[PDB]
This record gives structure tokens, sequence and C-alpha cells, in this order.
């Protein structure tokens, strides 16, 4: 008797294996990549992101913004003790 | 001598005794015909055969 058709019957191997689902994710994600980022925000000189850009980096945790941003309180309530004084 | 008298007397005076071709019948196995051309019918004819099969296992090639 003839042989039967299960081995040209594929359609629910499309579905049938896991990596389909994450084919279909990352046909999507990686196609839709850029080759390099939209940009990462660092300055954009509105004269302040230049403090963004000198201070506040992905790779500045160099303490300086701090002390100059303490200083800068400093300064304020120092003149206001003139102001009442 | 007795040669002569045995082959005389043995040819001359007694020969074969009856026996009928249609008794043998009985003890042969008589011919008898090869009954049937045996005529294999079509199996599995159309595509009713093949929706059912490509519907009925559904298990993919791995």
């Amino acid at each position: 008797v003839s042989t039967l058709i299960p081995p040209k019957v594929v359609s629910s191997k499309n579905i049938g294996s896991a990596p389909n689902a994450k084919r279909i994710a990352n046909v999507v994600h990686f196609y839709k990549s850029l080759p390099q980022g939209p940009a990462p925000a660092i300055k954009a000189n509105t004269r302040l992101a230049r403090y963004k850009a000198k201070y506040f980096d992905g790779d500045n945790a160099s303490g300086k913004p701090l002390w100059h941003f303490a200083l800068g309180i400093i300064a304020f309530g120092y003149s206001m003790e003139y102001y009442f004084h | 001598n007795v040669i002569q008298d045995l082959y005389l007397r043995e040819l001359k005076d007694t020969k074969l005794a009856p026996s009928t071709l249609q008794d043998a019948e009985g003890n042969v196995k008589p011919w008898n015909p090869p009954q049937k051309p045996n005529l294999p019918e079509l199996e599995l004819q159309g595509p009713e055969a093949l929706k059912a099969y490509t519907e009925q296992n559904v298990e993919t090639a791995h």
C-alpha cells in the first residue's frame, strides 16, 4: 500500500518548536535595530546640558558636580546672612 | 529344451489379462482448471484518501 503523506506536510513545525516564537520576536527586533543608538544625552548646549557633559556623563561618578552644587547653596544663604544682618 | 517348453507355454497360452484406462483414472489425480484470473481491484482511488491523510496525521518531520 502507498506511503502516507506526513513527511511533506509542514506548517505545524512553523509553530511546532519554541524558537519560532523567538524568531518572530527578533525578526522584528533585529531589523528595527539601529547601528548605534539614537543619542545617549550628554550635552545639547542649553548651557546646563554642558554641566551634564562635564559632570553627569555616563562614566562620571566624580564628586565634582556635588561639590559645585553644594558650594552654590553656601553662596546663596551666605549672601542672605548679609540680607538679614 | 525345458527353456523351449517354458518359452512356448508362456508366450502362447496366456497373455495380458483385462485392464481398462477408465479404472486407471480413479488411481491418478485428474486435470482440473486453474479457476479465477484473480483480478486485483484498485484501492485508494481519488483524493478522498489524500484529504484524509493530510488531515489525519499532522505529525511533523523532526
